[PDB]
């Protein structure tokens, strides 16, 4: 009885996931068939779940989203479109999403989480931030006295 | 007090003699690690999902620094140098000037992480949690000079990562 | 189209590059105990895709994990000139990045980078388990952004 | 011939996997690269100096012993002759004269790694 | 007929290649881990994309290497084990044989010469002593295999592969001659190169034995080689023991069974690669020497005359 | 958390009652929420006849 | 989840059903239904010869039953 | 080579493949950390020690620490001390997680090295938790710990120690009634018991011979004299009863942790004299002496007397020390560091005689050689 449980399980996971093309979709680029309750869902699409009952550390997870400032990454990923206010809940550094409360707001944290830029343009670059210490005598400007 | 290790001589019982010769001839102990190896086959893998899931942290994790500052906005760093001056390996590199009002902060503040220990001891060396040890482990990248920062970029890492350390040095703050 | 059989052609190349990439045995110092700390059931090196194997002969991308010296140089170069190309190196942590802790040590080549080409550099001293798996990613990503056979198409 | 087309398909597929693996994949020999590998060091030079063994005298006594084990290959058709009595005197005779060198292999030391 | 034949090597090869994954896969999950699974579903892609990456790989030819000897070697090694599926008696067997296994041995022989010339033709200290511990090493399996060998067919009649389905019809064979397949089991084990025999490998000890200098193509050639080698003496043990009915008009069915038997029984071949550590070639020719000669002459002398014990010879054809 | 039938595969193959306790794990843990502490102060934070000179 | 094992079996054992049934099936194939007749001895191989000259078309696999004589 | 247990150059004078002369050129790590030491106050040489050896974290500047403040005549809190041998304890098997399954790896077998990986991370997971950072916590300092435990860290510290006995079991399933694991180890590599010392072994070296000393029990540190256990002692100083008595020493361990789980006494985290450890951060923003003393500590570091001192504590290996001696100014004169792999690979040569390649390849991982801390 137990062994068609868990195929049920299986047909389950099929209808939970969207159909076959949601299953399909997660198969083949989330690596994984599992279904969590939708813990919450950011602005930037990624799409986050959470199962208290799998053992630890495969507890809360991700599933990324399909765009990301122009930089279209429904195939490839990283571990970097986490945003601010939900990284530190994927890491289980608390038990609180930020959804019930949200971190306290000021003016100056950044509107748009970004990623590793290394490679883009956006890259940075070092750079002096000082100013020039030893400024040479400009010469005369008039001509022979 | 001490407990021998590895003596315990045989019996050389029929009923003794005849179990070593069967585990000998018939490979019975050998199997015994061939047997569990197979129950432990069926347990299911202890393996996360990178970078769709990540293993666990604590608040008093130590990653790549972020200058914070004040709710008003005024940038906490008030160039005590002390930070410079405990860096292990050297990695600060600090000057000053007083420029026109109250927010005389940094000429340079450079954090050289290829030179940099990640020790943490900037951390609780700054009197005013200025720079701060960030939660972000993931900051790689393909070229040697992008592995150091600015004193912008910190500014910029404490304005990009500014919610997870806020919340991070609000539930460590008493342990520190 | 001429570009887009060239492109194709490239797609098959670099995705059995990136998905069968090899990284070397090579360890050195603190970082190299964690490297293989990730290749622990935690993390599943094997389950990205790659496999360690020993000899120059035998792997893809060396990952560089530990101080760098002056004694271990000449046989670094040696080894890492020894890999047939393609061949990718990537720099664990603080010391292989560039100097490290002892940067200013008289027995410490000041970077990883002074001897043998890079590719990424990943950070952390020691960088963690995660960290690092990310930069095996990556240089998936890497591999994946070439044009190698296409840039000869235009050539 | 039909062994002879499949031993000649075989030996050809393979000369294709070594043929395209030879000049599809680009080219580039720098010397260091081509240089013999000594675990990352240079070798003392040589690969070529007198590699000798310490189980020399087993090595021959496996001469005597495969060759004499030819001499007992015939017996899935011994068995089927009129005169399995001489037969099956004969065939134990080579087992325990095998036996024989064996244990007189063995007692006089022989097996053990010489050193 | 060449149709016949494509259909014969072909397929082996994908089969080796879905070796490497499920030696990578059930490994880690016999480990914790969870084996490739990011390249395609269930990493059953992988096989291919580590087939053109190797053969993408630049190919090597060390400087200090005999040209012509280093690469006739990689040809003999994947040659012998692709032409090695040709005479097994899988139900209708390609090339009826009198002395199928004399043809399974001889060549079997011949295997380990590509894996013997490769150490020298690489010309280095790591791939020298690898060779030479593959003489060691079929020092010892050789001198007692064709015992074995002579022991379980000695009640199937003749050489003749085709005659073990025969032969063993009713019961499995191993219940006849279950100490000769203890010898069997791990003996071939002691020759496929497997890792409580993987000397000539020999990871950790020497780096990577007679494979130091081989890169890319060759090794695509020798991974086959030995992949393709454990699977066919698998099969070969699989026929040797525990062959399956077969009926003349539904010889399908027969397939079936056969292909788990050798399935199952390759399982074990990465079962005992998790759990056992490493024979020293010091106790490989020491024990199989020491007490698997001895031993398999006795029961060689017991299974000769025991056919005559009960009048139950065997008939030839 | 898995069959009852390979539980038994498990707990026969290895000889031993795993499934009381596994190497993985699970809501067993302290949850990650702590309330704030209340460290304590020092044997010598004591506010009189505390002279650096007999410490 | 050892059930994700099963995917690397089920192609690698269909991968070993090819050359099982299809050394069968050209077997029948080139023989017309009948299986392939080995001939292990000359009695056997003095055979084939006198099938492939009886039949007239110089196939051994084809057979002429009672209605060849008369 | 993945046998080299890391970076060393073992050149083999051999013929076959029985070694004659196995001269182990060292070095090829060096970084002259003790040079380094000079020049860093001892605040700034705390990090040092915690990469001697990549084995064994904060069992190092546990050594570091007790030669400072021992040297300053200050002791640590009591609860300190607690902290600082259950965490060694736990370093002890940090250790000794890789010091036998690494051993299988270069053995053969693997397996038994992914067993206890997982185990380890998880002394890996409390490491974060309580530390900075996984592996280099900077933890114990002179004069204390840096800061107290995290609330429920020590119940998961009891729960893992409830779960660990039972996969020393594993491993010693796997290996210790295998014959193929015993004759590959039993017997192979040997020392009498008066070369034993003579060559400055210790630890499991002088143990696995029968050598009936441990520095825990002979001269104890710390709160180590409070807590009860047994140290397994060999027979034979053979390769196998030195794994033995590695297996044991994890079970003993495992009784220490729990000895320690249960005593553990409320208090402070370091010393209370503000001079040698910095104030607590709400004093350091509320009180003038806590705010110069933390800044003055944090720019020139605590003034240690001149001297000098030799403390050792049994490390994992062995009898890892350090011969600290200061100069009376704020920062260390010179510092040398007692390396029990450095005895134990001096010692190699003589270990290897009359054995094969594949033999020596067991001994040096019999004496778990970590060339951060053979090499310094
Ligand atoms: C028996 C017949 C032996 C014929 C013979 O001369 O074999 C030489 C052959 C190669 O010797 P080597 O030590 O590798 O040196 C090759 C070069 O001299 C040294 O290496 P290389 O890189 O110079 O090799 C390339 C070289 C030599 O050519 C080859 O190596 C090509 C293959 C051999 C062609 C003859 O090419 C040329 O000289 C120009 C060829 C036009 O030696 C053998 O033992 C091979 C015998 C193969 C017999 C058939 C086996 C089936
Ligand atoms: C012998 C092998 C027979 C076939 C495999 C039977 C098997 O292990 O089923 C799982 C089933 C339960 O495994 P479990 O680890 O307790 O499952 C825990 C969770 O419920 C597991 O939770 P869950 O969410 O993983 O449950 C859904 C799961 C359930 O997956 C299954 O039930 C596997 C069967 C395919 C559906 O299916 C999937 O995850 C979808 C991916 C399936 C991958 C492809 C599997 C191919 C299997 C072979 C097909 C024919 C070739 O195994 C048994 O009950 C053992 C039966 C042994 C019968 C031997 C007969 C001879
Ligand atoms: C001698 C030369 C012979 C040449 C023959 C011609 C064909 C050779 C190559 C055939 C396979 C090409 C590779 C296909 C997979 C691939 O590259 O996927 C890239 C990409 C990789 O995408 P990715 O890069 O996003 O994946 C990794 C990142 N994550 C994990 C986050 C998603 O995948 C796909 O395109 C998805 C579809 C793949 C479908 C593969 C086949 C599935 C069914 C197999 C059945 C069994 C077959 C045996
Ligand atoms: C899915 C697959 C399911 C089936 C798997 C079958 C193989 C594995 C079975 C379980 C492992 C074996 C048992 C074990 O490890 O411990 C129990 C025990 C452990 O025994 P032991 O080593 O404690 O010694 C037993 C003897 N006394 C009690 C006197 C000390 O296994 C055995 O006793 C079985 C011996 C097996 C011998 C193997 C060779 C002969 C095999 C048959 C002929 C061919
Ligand atoms: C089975 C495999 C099926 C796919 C094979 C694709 C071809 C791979 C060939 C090896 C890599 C080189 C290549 O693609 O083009 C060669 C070309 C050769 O011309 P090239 O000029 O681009 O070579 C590189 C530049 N130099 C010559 C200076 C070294 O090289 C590249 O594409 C690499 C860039
Ligand atoms: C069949 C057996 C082939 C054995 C040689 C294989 C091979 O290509 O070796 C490389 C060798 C050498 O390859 P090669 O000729 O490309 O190497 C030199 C290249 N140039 C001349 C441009 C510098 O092949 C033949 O000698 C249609
Ligand atoms: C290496 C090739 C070895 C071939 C071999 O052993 O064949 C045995 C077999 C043994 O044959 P046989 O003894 O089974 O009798 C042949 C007739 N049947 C099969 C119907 C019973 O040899 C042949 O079949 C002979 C044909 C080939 C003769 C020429 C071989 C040249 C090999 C050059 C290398
Ligand atoms: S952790 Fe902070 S104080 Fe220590 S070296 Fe890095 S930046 Fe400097
Ligand atoms: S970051 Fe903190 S310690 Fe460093 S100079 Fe600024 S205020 Fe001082
Ligand atoms: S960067 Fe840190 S962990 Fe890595 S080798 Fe250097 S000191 Fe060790």
């Amino acid at each position: 009885m137990e062994l068609v449980q868990v195929l049920r399980r299986g047909l389950q996971q099929v209808s939970g996931h969207g159909g076959l093309r949601g299953y399909l979709r997660v198969l083949f680029r989330a690596n994984d068939v599992r279904v969590g309750t939708l813990v919450g869902e950011d602005k930037y699409g990624n799409k986050y779940y959470e199962d208290n009952k799998q053992f630890f550390g495969r507890h809360r997870w991700v599933i990324y989203t399909t765009e990301m400032n122009g930089r279209d990454t429904f195939w490839d990923v990283d571990g970097s479109m986490v945003p601010p206010e939900w990284h530190r809940w994927l890491h289980c550094m608390t038990d609180d999403p930020p959804t019930t409360k949200p971190p306290t707001a000021r003016k100056y944290i950044w509107t748009n989480h970004k990623f590793n830029v290394s490679g883009t343009p956006q890259q940075y670059v070092p750079y002096s931030t000082t100013r020039k210490k030893i400024q040479e005598w400009v010469p005369p400007s008039t001509p022979y006295k | 007090t001490y407990k021998f290790v590895n003596m315990r001589e045989p019996s050389m019982d029929m009923k003794s003699v005849t179990d070593r010769a069967a585990q000998t001839l018939l490979w019975t102990e050998l199997v015994r690690g061939l047997g569990m190896t197979l129950s432990y086959l069926f347990r299911e893998p202890a393996t996360i999902n990178y970078p769709f899931e990540k293993g666990p942290l604590s608040p008093r994790f130590r990653g790549e620094h972020a200058l914070r500052r004040y709710p008003s906005g005024e940038e906490r760093c008030i160039a005590c140098k002390l930070c410079e001056a405990v860096c292990p390996a050297q990695a600060i590199t600090i000057e000053a000037e007083p420029r026109a009002d109250g927010s005389r902060r940094t000429t340079r503040y450079d954090i050289d992480m290829t030179k940099c220990i990640y020790c943490g001891f900037c951390q609780e060396a700054c009197p005013v949690d200025a720079i701060v040890e960030g939660p972000n482990f993931e900051f790689s990248t393909e070229t040697h000079e992008e592995l150091l920062y600015n004193k912008e970029k910190l500014l910029n890492n404490g304005d990009k990562w500014e919610a997870e350390i806020a919340a991070n040095i609000q539930a460590d703050y008493l342990y520190r | 189209r001429g570009e887009y059989v060239v492109a194709k052609l490239d797609d098959l190349v670099n995705w059995a590059r990136r998905s069968s990439l090899w990284p070397m045995t090579f360890g050195l110092a603190c970082c190299a105990v964690e490297m293989m700390h990730m290749a622990a059931p935690r993390y599943d090196m094997d389950r990205f895709g790659v496999v360690f194997r020993a000899s120059p002969r035998q792997s893809d991308v060396m990952i560089v994990a530990g101080t760098l010296t002056n004694k271990m140089a000449p046989a670094l170069r040696k080894v890492y000139d020894q890999m047939p190309e393609p061949r990718y190196v990537v720099s664990m942590g603080s010391c292989a990045n560039g100097g490290g802790y002892y940067h200013y040590s008289y027995s410490v080549v000041r970077g990883c980078d002074r001897i043998v080409p890079v590719d990424i550099y990943v950070p952390g001293c020691p960088p963690t388990a995660e960290a690092l798996l990310y930069g095996i990613l990556q240089l998936q990503r890497k591999i994946k952004r070439e044009k190698r056979l296409r840039i000869w198409y235009r050539r | 011939m039909n062994i002879m087309l499949t031993l000649l398909t075989n030996v050809t597929l393979a000369s294709l996997l070594v043929l395209i693996a030879f000049w599809l994949p680009q080219l580039n020999a720098y010397s260091e690269k081509t240089s013999p590998y000594e675990c990352g060091f240079d070798p003392m030079g040589s690969a070529r100096l007198p590699f000798s063994m310490k189980f020399f005298l087993v090595a021959i006594t496996f001469l005597l012993f495969d060759l004499e084990i030819a001499l007992l290959l015939p017996l899935p058709w011994a068995s089927q002759t009129n005169n399995l009595k001489t037969m099956l005197t004969m065939a134990l005779f080579l087992l325990i004269l095998l036996a024989a060198s064996l244990a007189y292999e063995w007692t006089q030391k022989g097996l053990e790694w010489a050193e | 007929f060449m149709i016949n034949i494509l259909s014969l090597i072909i397929p082996i090869l994908l089969a080796v290649a879905f070796l490497t994954l499920v030696e990578r896969k059930v490994l880690g999950y016999m480990q914790l881990r969870k084996g490739p699974n990011v390249v395609g579903p269930y990493g059953l892609l992988q096989p291919i994309a580590d087939a053109l990456k190797l053969v993408t790989k630049e190919p090597l030819r060390p400087g200090t290497s005999s040209i012509s000897m280093f690469i006739i070697a990689p040809i003999l090694g994947l040659s012998l084990a692709l032409t090695m599926w040709v005479p097994l008696p899988m139900p209708y067997p390609l090339i009826n044989m009198n002395l199928g296994v004399l043809f399974m041995l001889a060549m079997s022989s011949l295997a380990v010469y590509s894996i013997l010339w490769s150490g020298w033709a690489s010309n280095s200290k790591y791939a020298l002593i690898g060779a030479l511990r593959a003489v060691a090493q079929t020092i010892s399996y050789e001198v007692t295999l064709a015992i074995i060998l002579l022991s379980v067919l000695l009640m199937n009649g003749s050489y003749t592969l085709s005659t073990l389905i025969t032969t063993q019809e009713h019961i499995w064979m191993i219940f006849t001659s279950w100490p000769l397949a203890m010898m069997w089991f791990i003996s071939t084990l002691a020759e496929t190169n497997r890792a409580p025999f993987d000397l000539t490998e020999g990871e950790s000890e020497l780096v990577s034995g007679f494979n130091v200098e081989y890169a890319a193509g060759p090794f695509a050639m020798f991974f086959m080689a030995e992949y393709a080698n454990i699977i066919m003496m698998n099969a070969f043990t699989a026929i040797l023991f525990l062959g399956a009915s077969h009926d003349p008009h539904t010889p399908e069915l027969y397939t079936i069974n056969f292909v788990l038997k050798t399935l199952a029984l390759t399982i074990t071949f990465l079962w005992i690669r998790a759990s056992y550590p490493r024979f020293r070639y010091d106790q490989l020719m020491h024990l199989l020497w020491k007490s698997f000669l001895p031993l398999t002459l006795a029961l060689c002398m017991w299974h000769i005359s025991l056919p005559i014990m009960t009048a139950s010879i065997p008939p030839q054809s | 958390s898995a069959t009852r039938v390979i539980q038994l595969l498990r707990n026969w193959a290895s000889g031993r009652d795993l499934q009381a306790k596994l190497q993985l794990r699970y809501q067993e843990i302290s949850k990650r929420t702590q309330p704030p502490p209340k460290l304590p102060v020092g044997p010598s934070h004591k506010l009189s006849n505390n002279y650096y000179c007999t410490r | 989840m050892w059930f994700e094992i099963l995917p690397g079996i089920a192609v690698m054992a269909a991968c070993l059903f090819i050359p099982g049934m299809a050394t069968a099936h050209i077997h029948k194939f080139t023989n017309g239904g009948k299986e392939k007749r080995v001939a292990h001895f000359s009695y056997q191989w003095n055979l084939m010869e006198r099938d492939r000259c009886i039949s007239g078309v110089n196939r051994y696999h084809v057979t002429k039953g009672l209605e060849n004589i008369d | 080579h993945p046998a080299a247990h890391g970076v060393l150059r073992l050149v083999m004078e051999l013929s076959g493949e029985m070694v004659r002369k196995c001269d182990p050129h060292i070095g090829l790590l060096h970084r002259g950390t003790e040079k380094l030491i000079e020049y860093k106050t001892y605040l700034q040489a705390l990090p040092y020690f915690d990469r001697l050896d990549y084995v064994s974290m904060m069992c190092n500047e546990q050594a570091y620490s007790l030669a400072v403040e021992k040297l300053l005549n200050i002791q640590p809190p009591p609860r300190a001390q607690w902290i600082r041998v259950l965490f060694g304890e736990i370093t002890r098997l940090l250790n000794h997680i890789m010091a036998v399954t690494t051993h299988a790896l270069d053995i053969g077998a693997m397996t038994p090295f992914f067993w206890m990986f997982e185990e380890r991370e998880k002394m890996f997971e409390f490491y974060e938790r309580v530390s900075g950072a996984r592996m280099h916590a900077a933890y114990i300092r002179p004069g204390g710990v840096h800061q107290d435990l995290p609330l429920g860290l020590l119940d998961d510290i009891y729960e893992f120690s409830k779960n660990f006995s039972f996969r020393i079991d594993e491993l010693e399933e796997m290996l210790t009634n295998n014959r193929i694991w015993r004759n590959r180890t039993v017997d192979i590599g040997v020392v009498t018991a008066e070369d034993a010392l003579n060559y400055g072994f210790s630890g499991v070296m002088l143990r696995g011979s029968g050598i009936q000393w441990d520095l825990r029990k002979t001269q104890p540190y710390d709160v180590y004299d409070q807590v009860e256990f047994d140290v397994p002692i060999g027979s034979r100083g053979d390769c196998y009863d030195r794994y033995l008595c590695r297996v044991e020493e994890m079970r003993q361990s495992l009784r220490i942790i729990s000895q320690c789980l249960n005593k553990m006494p409320p208090g402070e985290i370091k010393v209370d004299d503000a001079k040698v450890s910095p104030p607590k951060r709400a004093e350091m923003k509320t009180s003038m002496e806590s705010l110069i003393h933390h800044f003055k500590l944090y720019t020139e570091g605590y003034q240690v007397p001149p001297g000098a001192t030799y403390t050792a504590i049994e490390a994992p290996k062995g009898e890892f020390g350090v011969y600290l001696v200061s100069d009376g100014s704020s920062r260390p004169y010179r510092c040398k560091i007692k390396a029990p792999g450095f005895a134990h690979l001096a010692g190699l040569d003589k270990m290897s005689k009359g054995h094969m390649l594949a033999d020596v390849v067991a001994i040096i991982g019999t004496q778990d050689i970590v060339f951060g801390e053979v090499d310094r």
